[PDB]
């Protein structure tokens, strides 16, 4: 597992799922101006981006344990 | 067997305890003449001791390292390993007797409540009625289920007093 | 107390703490012979943690000189 | 009114016309178990099933036993027959009991639902056309229909007598089974031996001389 | 109503007769509230559809001689390689987990927003079976009944494996070979005292 | 302050069993807890007190400090 | 009424006079409900038609020295191959089971969906025969009587084999050889004791 590849891919995946899948649900649950059409503000990026980093490091961490 | 315990029948500590107990009784039986009433009494206690150690072992009781019988209370272990006369069966025996007392007493209170002076029937016991209920209490378990199913066992909350809250 | 006073300690009620001993067995203690979970070397819970903490834990929980899950009785 | 105890006070719940319509009503309920009508109905069903099971079982212990005593049969004693039968069976006892509970539970559930609501098992379209026959009669515990192949229940001038013989023979067979259990534990022999032994010396061979029934005398 | 689960019993009032697969079975009255029933109706259909795929897959793998549903993922904990209909799969657990998570997150997410839509149709009904209403009732009943049977089968697959350690087809083989000697009552686990 | 996160009042208000087994559920509890220092102190004491007993049970069974288990008095 | 099964007995009113094979025999009152009688009527004809083919082929095989009905499937249980009229048939049990299941489910499904049609026509009635009702009635009586006879015959074959373990023709030979020595009462099974 290439550290740069795992994390990079992980962050992108969460940013995508949070921008095209759960954005509506989160907004509905929610009941920083962004020119993004779907209104994806920076704080939203920070959140999903963080999730991605965590998941990425987890994969690398367990992989480093070799199994 | 269970919990690392050992049958009293195969415990060495169980055997040593029985010898220790009989040796105390024997050290005392000496100071008395053979037919003396004291001697007869110490002998009957020695016989009762021998029967107890034998009866307990035959019942298949398990003994700890202390050489003393331990009781198995898990329904699963007791039934699968022959230890149900230790806690399980006793439980249903007591529950029957205790419910018997409770159901009869409840039946008495209900009967005297419809009288002129219930308080008087609580200080002076209506013996005939009490004896009748005492005999009819043998079938309490079925009566208690039949009352539970008719909804006559409990009282409506609307009729029970409570504090302001 | 009465059974001890009348010199009949074999007549005392001594209920074994089987439910607690079963938990201790589950945690690894084999003194009770329940053989399950961490007390069973063929259990998955045993195999999964064999390369992690179990080894050190099992050595300690099976040592009767520390205070880790002391032996219990009536 | 026939009484289990001449001169005793019959419970009013057993003197009610519906209770008197019940077969075997000799006014016997000293513990007052059937005071509640709804319970009396469940207990009447329970007594009928116990009577019909005990009659079948006791017939399956005495009849084979007498025939074996004669020679016409070589059946083992009732208390040893399970081991003998399972010894050469196609299935272990556990598998045989599992199949028993499935088949008994099904027919017991249908009978149960018929007690909860009589005639319910005739629910149209519930049993491939057999539900029509699964409806019992106007009397609970007396299904008739396929259960009365010879139509003896159709003779109203003989109905009461037939039900009284069933209840009295059933109550006797229930006590005969309890006797078979008690005598087995007190003798170590079978019911046919116990009978022959007593008949040989009735004054010295009885429960008073068994060394168990009367531990005081 | 599809029928009665307990002949001669009264069907609960909360269960609509139009509800596909109504046999009056709600003894716990879990569906006595309408909103709870609406979720339970979508979840039964969803569970049934997964179960049917699962049981079909569980049977196929063994019937095609590729092992049983239980030993399928061992290659990951055995340091091997993925295999499908024999073909070796180039991805590994890490890749499988990622692809799936993204795929399932997208699909389920899309379905969740659509609401309780149980029968989507359109792109999901290409051959146009449930276009009308007359065919619908029976086809939805067949779907709910086959889903209920598959859910029970899968449960059976797990329970039987846990007690015997054999695959469904291998267990059928033993039961057919010795019906009275090879069943749950002979396992030594289902009934402890049997 | 950033548009993301949970509103405790919304969480509590949503936790109401649909069958009415808990009445209005946790409705009004946000304000009940937020406006009652005694309610807040009751929870803190109940939690810290239970945690204090855990410290006692875990420190003796799993001694965290070197040469602590040999110091019986300590 | 084709007759009275029990002379001196009155026929159950629920049994229609035209009902083919109406000998007034419903002692347990099973056909009392019209719906039930309808299903039982169709089932009785189906049972008779199947049995009339089973008895035929059960006697034919033995008469043609190809074995008895009971030993016909043992080839599958052993390593033996399948034969028919001596000609060998190349199929394992599994193939036969699947082929029959699909074939039966198909034809039986069409019959079932039809709606209890006991007497179809055209393909099922070439060679005319049932075009005139006058002939139809007697022909329907002959079918039910021959079918009922064949149903009692098959049960006899199964019972005889269960008590003697021999083929139906082999029994007929044993009985004809020694009628008073070879009969149900001389098998040690039908009549107990002796
Ligand atoms: C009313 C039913 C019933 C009764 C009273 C008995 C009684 C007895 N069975 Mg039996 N059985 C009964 C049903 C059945 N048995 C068997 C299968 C066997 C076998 C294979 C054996 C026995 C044996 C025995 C005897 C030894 C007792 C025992 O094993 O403890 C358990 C007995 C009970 C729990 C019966 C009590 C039932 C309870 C009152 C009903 C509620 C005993 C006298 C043994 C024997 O014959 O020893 C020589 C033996 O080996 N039974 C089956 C399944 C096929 C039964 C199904 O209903
Ligand atoms: C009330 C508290 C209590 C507690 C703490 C236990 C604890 C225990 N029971 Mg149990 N039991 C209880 C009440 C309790 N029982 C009651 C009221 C009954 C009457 C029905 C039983 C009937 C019972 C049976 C029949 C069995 C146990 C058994 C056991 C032991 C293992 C059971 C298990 O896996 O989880 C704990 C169990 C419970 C929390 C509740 C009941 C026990 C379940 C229902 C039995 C399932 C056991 C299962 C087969 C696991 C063991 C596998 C194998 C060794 C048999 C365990 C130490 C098993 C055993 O060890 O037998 C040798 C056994 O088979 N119990
Ligand atoms: C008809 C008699 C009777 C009955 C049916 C009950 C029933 C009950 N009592 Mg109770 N009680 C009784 C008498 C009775 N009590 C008396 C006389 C006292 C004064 C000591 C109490 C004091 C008492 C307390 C303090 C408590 C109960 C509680 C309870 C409930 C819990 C179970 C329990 O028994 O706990 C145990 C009850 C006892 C140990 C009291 C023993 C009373 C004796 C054994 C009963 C004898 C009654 C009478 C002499 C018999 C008359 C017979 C008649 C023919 C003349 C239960 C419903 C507990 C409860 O509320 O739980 C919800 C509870 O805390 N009781
Ligand atoms: C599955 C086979 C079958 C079925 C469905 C029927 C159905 C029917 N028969 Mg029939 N019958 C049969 C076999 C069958 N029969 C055989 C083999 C014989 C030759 C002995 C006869 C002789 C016969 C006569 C003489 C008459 C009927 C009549 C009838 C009709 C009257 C309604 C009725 O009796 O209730 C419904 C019937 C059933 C539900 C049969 C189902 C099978 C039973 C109920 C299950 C258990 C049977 C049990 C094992 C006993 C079997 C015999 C035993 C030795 C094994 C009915 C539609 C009467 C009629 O009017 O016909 C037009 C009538 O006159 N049958
Ligand atoms: C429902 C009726 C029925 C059923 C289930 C069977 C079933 C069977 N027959 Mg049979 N048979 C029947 C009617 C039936 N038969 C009738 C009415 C006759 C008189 C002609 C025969 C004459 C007959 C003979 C002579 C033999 C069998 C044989 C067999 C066995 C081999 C099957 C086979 O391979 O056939 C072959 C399948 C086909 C030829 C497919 C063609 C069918 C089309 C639709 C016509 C089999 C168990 C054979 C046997 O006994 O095995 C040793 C055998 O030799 N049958
Ligand atoms: C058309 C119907 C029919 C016919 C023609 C036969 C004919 C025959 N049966 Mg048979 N049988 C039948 C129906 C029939 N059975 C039925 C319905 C049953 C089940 C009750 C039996 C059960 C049976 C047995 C157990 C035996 C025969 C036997 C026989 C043969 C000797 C005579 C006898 O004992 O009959 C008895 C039949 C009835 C009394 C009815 C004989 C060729 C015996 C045999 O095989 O001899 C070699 C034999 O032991 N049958
Ligand atoms: C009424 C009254 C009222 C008031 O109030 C009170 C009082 C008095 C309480 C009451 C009384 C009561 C009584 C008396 C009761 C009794 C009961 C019984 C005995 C039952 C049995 C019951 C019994 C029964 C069922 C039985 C059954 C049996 C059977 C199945 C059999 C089986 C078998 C056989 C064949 C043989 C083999 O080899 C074995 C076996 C397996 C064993
Ligand atoms: C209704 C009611 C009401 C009343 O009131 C009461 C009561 C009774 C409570 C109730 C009932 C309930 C019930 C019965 C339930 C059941 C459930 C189930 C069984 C499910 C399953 C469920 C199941 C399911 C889904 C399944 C799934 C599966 C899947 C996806 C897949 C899988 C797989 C495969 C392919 C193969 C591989 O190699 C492996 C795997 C990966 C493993
Ligand atoms: C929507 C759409 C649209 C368009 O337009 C059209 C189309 C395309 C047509 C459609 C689609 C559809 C689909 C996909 C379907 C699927 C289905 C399935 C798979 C089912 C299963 C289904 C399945 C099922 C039921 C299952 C069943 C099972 C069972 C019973 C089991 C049995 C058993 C057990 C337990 C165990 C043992 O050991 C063995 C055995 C014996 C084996
Ligand atoms: C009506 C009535 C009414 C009133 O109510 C009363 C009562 C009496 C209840 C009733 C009655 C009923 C009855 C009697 C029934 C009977 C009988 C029978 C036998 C049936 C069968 C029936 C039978 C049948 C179908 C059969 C069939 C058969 C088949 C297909 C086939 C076979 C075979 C062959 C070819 C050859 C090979 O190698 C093998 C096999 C494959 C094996
Ligand atoms: C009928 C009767 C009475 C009783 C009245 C009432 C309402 C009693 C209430 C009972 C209630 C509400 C019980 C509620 C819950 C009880 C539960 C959950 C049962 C717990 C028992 C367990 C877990 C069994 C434990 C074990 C078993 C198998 C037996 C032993 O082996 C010991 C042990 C612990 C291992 C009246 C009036 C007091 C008068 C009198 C007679
Ligand atoms: C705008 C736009 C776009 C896009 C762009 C981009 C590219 C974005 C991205 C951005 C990004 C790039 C994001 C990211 C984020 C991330 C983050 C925010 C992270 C964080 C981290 C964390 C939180 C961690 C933590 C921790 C540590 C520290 C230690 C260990 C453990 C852990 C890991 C947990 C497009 C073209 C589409 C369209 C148009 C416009």
């Amino acid at each position: 597992l290439d550290p740069q590849i795992v994390i990079s891919g992980s962050t992108a995946a969460f940013l995508a799922i949070g921008r095209f899948v759960f954005l509506g649900y989160q907004r509905r649950e929610a009941n920083f101006a962004t020119n993004d059409p779907a209104g994806f503000n920076i704080i939203d990026v920070a959140g999903w981006g963080a999730l991605g980093h965590a998941v990425g490091f987890a994969v690398l961490a367990i992989n480093s344990l070799q199994g | 067997d269970i919990a690392g315990l050992t049958p009293c029948s195969e415990s060495k500590a169980y055997a040593k305890l029985e010898k220790k107990e009989l040796k105390t009784l024997e050290k005392r039986l000496k100071q008395y003449e053979a037919d003396s009433a004291p001697a007869v009494a110490l002998k009957a206690t020695m016989e009762r001791t021998k029967a107890r150690f034998a009866n307990y072992a035959k019942a298949g009781l398990l003994c700890g390292n202390d050489g003393l019988p331990h009781l198995i209370a898990d329904p699963g272990l007791a039934l699968k390993y022959g230890h149900a006369g230790e806690v399980f069966i006793p439980t249903f025996g007591f529950l029957y007797v205790a419910g018997y007392i409770g159901y009869v007493g409840r039946q008495y209170l209900i009967a005297v409540k419809g009288e002129a002076k219930p308080t008087d029937k609580e200080i002076i016991i209506d013996v005939p009625l009490a004896t009748k209920l005492a005999w009819q209490g043998a079938g309490w378990p079925l009566a208690a289920v039949q009352e539970l199913q008719r909804g006559t066992l409990l009282e409506k909350e609307e009729n029970i007093t409570v504090s302001p809250r | 107390d009465v059974m001890q006073a009348f010199g009949t300690p074999e007549k005392q009620i001594l209920i074994e703490p089987v439910f607690a001993q079963w938990i201790q067995a589950a945690h690894g203690k084999a003194l009770y012979g329940f053989d399950f979970l961490l007390s069973s070397k063929t259990s998955a819970a045993f195999a999964n943690g064999q390369s992690l903490w179990l080894p050190g834990w099992l050595d300690a929980i099976n040592n009767n000189q520390n205070s880790l899950f002391l032996t219990i009785g009536p | 009114r026939q009484s289990w105890l001449p001169g005793s006070q019959i419970p009013a719940h057993l003197d009610t016309p519906a209770a008197q319509a019940l077969a075997g009503n000799f006014g016997f309920d000293p513990l007052g178990l059937g005071k509640d009508p709804v319970a009396l109905r469940w207990y009447q069903q329970a007594e009928l099933i116990h009577c019909r099971t005990a009659m079948a079982g006791v017939a399956g212990i005495l009849i084979p036993g007498l025939l074996t005593k004669a020679g016409a049969l070589n059946v083992p004693e009732w208390y040893d027959a399970g081991k003998v039968a399972i010894e050469n069976s196609f299935a272990p006892w556990g598998s045989l009991l599992a199949v028993q509970l499935f088949l008994c539970g099904f027919v017991e559930a249908k009978r149960w639902q018929d007690i909860r609501k009589p005639g319910s098992q005739g629910e149209p379209g519930s049993f491939l056309g057999f539900e029509a026959s699964l409806k019992g009669t106007s009397e609970l515990g007396y299904p008739g229909g396929p259960f009365d192949p010879l139509g003896l229940s159709k003779e109203a001038d003989k109905w009461a007598d037939w039900k009284l013989k069933e209840v009295k023979n059933g109550r006797l067979a229930m006590l005969a089974f309890l006797g078979f259990v008690a005598q087995k534990y007190a003798t170590g022999a079978g019911p046919v031996d116990n009978l022959a032994a007593h008949l040989k010396d009735p004054w010295h061979v009885n429960y008073a001389t068994n060394g168990v029934s009367l531990p005081f005398l | 109503k599809a029928g009665n689960w307990l002949p001669g019993s009264d069907a609960p009032a909360w269960l609509p007769d139009d509800l596909p697969g109504n046999y009056g079975f709600d003894p716990l009255s879990l569906g006595k509230e309408p909103a709870s029933l609406k979720r339970f109706t979508e979840s039964e259909v969803i569970h049934g559809r997964w179960a049917m795929l699962g049981v079909a897959g569980s049977l196929a793998v063994e019937l095609l001689g590729y092992g049983n549903w239980y030993d399928a993922p061992l290659w990951a904990v055995n340091g091997g390689k993925a295999t499908w209909f024999g073909i070796e799969v180039p991805f590994d657990l890490n890749a499988l987990l990622a692809f799936e998570f993204v795929a399932m997150a997208a699909a389920e997410g899309q379905r969740g927003d659509a609401g309780g839509v149980v029968y989507p149709g359109g792109a999901f009904d290409p051959l146009g079976f449930a276009k009308d209403s007359s065919k619908s009732g029976e086809l939805k009943l067949k779907e709910i009944k086959n889903g209920r049977l598959a859910m029970v089968a899968f449960l059976g697959f797990v329970a039987q494996h846990a007690a015997t350690g054999k695959g469904p087809i291998a267990a059928l083989g033993e039961h057919l070979a010795n019906p009275w000697g090879a069943n749950f009552a002979t396992n030594g686990i289902s009934v402890p005292f049997f | 302050n950033f548009g993301i996160g949970h509103r405790m009042q919304a969480i509590l208000e949503a936790h109401t069993p649909p069958s009415g087994s808990l009445g209005a559920g946790h409705k009004g509890l946000f304000d009940t807890v937020n406006n009652s220092l005694h309610f807040q102190l009751g929870l803190a004491l109940a939690s810290v007190g239970t945690i204090t007993s855990l410290v006692a049970q875990h420190m003796y069974s799993l001694p965290p400090y070197a040469f602590q288990a040999i110091d019986f008095t300590t």
